[PDB]
Order: C-alpha cells, then sequence, then structure tokens
C-alpha cells in the first residue's frame, strides 16, 4: 500500500528541506526518490546485520554499518541511543 | 520524528529477519535522518550546478555515482 | 565498485527479485 514499504513522504521531505538552503525547493519526484533510497538503506544494512550472528539487535546494526562503509554514523548513533534510553 | 512502527515494517520485509530488538528501529530512525541529510546535500551540489533552486531525481542519481558509500543505490536510482 | 558493499549489493538484488516475484514491492512503482 506504499504505507507498508516506505517512510511517510512528508517526514522524508522535512528532513530533506533542513538539508538544503531555505530558498531551495524539492520536486515531488525527488521526495519519492529519497523515499526509495531510505528504504533500500534500511534493508541493505539490515540484511548485513542479519548475517552478523547465526534477534537482530542494535549492536548488529552498528557493526553492519561499520562493515559496509558507514563508520562515520557509529559514534553519533551510540550517543543518540544513550540519550534515548536515559 | 520518524515512525518506528514503519521502520520495523521495512526491516520485516526480509524473510530472514524474524525477531528485531526494540532499539533497532530507534537506531535506524536516526541513521535514516543522517543518510537523508548527506544524500540530499550531495544532490544539491548538482542542483546548483544546473542553475536550479529545485532539487530533482537526477541530482540524486548524480550524487550516487560520485560517492563510493552510495554504491548500494546504483540499482535504485540509475544515472 | 565499493569493495565493502559488493557482496551485500548482490544479495539485495536477489532479495528484491524475490519480493517482486511475489507482490510485496512493484517492478517500477
Amino acid at each position: 500500500r506504499e504505507q507498508d514499504i516506505y517512510l511517510p513522504i512528508a517526514n522524508v521531505a522535512r528532513i530533506m528541506k533542513n538539508a538544503i538552503p531555505q530558498t531551495g525547493k524539492i520536486a515531488k519526484d525527488a521526495k519519492e526518490c529519497v523515499q526509495e533510497c531510505v528504504s533500500e538503506f534500511i534493508s541493505f544494512i539490515t540484511s548485513e546485520a542479519s548475517e552478523r550472528c547465526h534477534t537482530i539487535n542494535g549492536e548488529d546494526i552498528l557493526f553492519a554499518m561499520s562493515t559496509l562503509g558507514f563508520d562515520s554514523y557509529v559514534e553519533p548513533l551510540k550517543l543518540y541511543l544513550q540519550k534515548f534510553r536515559e | 520524528e520518524l515512525p518506528l512502527a514503519r521502520i520495523k515494517k521495512i526491516m520485516k520485509l526480509d524473510e530472514d529477519v524474524k525477531m528485531i530488538s526494540a532499539e533497532a528501529p530507534v537506531l535506524f530512525a536516526k541513521a535514516a535522518q543522517i543518510f537523508i541529510t548527506e544524500l540530499t546535500l550531495r544532490a544539491w551540489i548538482h542542483t546548483e550546478d544546473n542553475k536550479r533552486r529545485t532539487l530533482q531525481r537526477n541530482d540524486i542519481a548524480m550524487a550516487i555515482t560520485k560517492f563510493d558509500q552510495f554504491d548500494f543505490l546504483i540499482d535504485i536510482v540509475p544515472r | 565498485v565499493n569493495a565493502k558493499q559488493y557482496h551485500r549489493i548482490l544479495k539485495r538484488r536477489q532479495a528484491r527479485a524475490k519480493l517482486e516475484a511475489e507482490g510485496k514491492i512493484p517492478k517500477e512503482r
């Protein structure tokens, strides 16, 4: 139903708008494209984390992120999860 | 912001992933935000290069080909 | 192509083919 395989367009869009100048605009098609990229990003990492042992946990995801070339994300993410649970 | 329930659904599209820890979607919500941010900023480079203020799908296709970290998206948004 | 991602890219091609071969995602959209 699209609501079953993608993040909500407006939420994706809000993140993109924050990334570009205030004067910038984003085409509907580009919002939809990022929508697709983000789903692939989740699935890509998840698939790797799935083959980390043998429950997929936060540590599995963090390692997969390191394995697959997203090492820059690890520390920010650990700091985030820390604030999150505190 | 981003909805955890929906992140979980995406993770659960894969047949092999059956059990997910509660933290895992939280991590993805933030990671997806960081990823959207860097993809968008890299796409914007090409937006400006074509003298536009509107970011388009081809800008994302271009930025994907310029960064080895985005190699996994080549099938998703072909230049 | 990125030596870190190569194997996992191949796997995800096959996973996407399967979901397609079902009806859980479309060919294009």
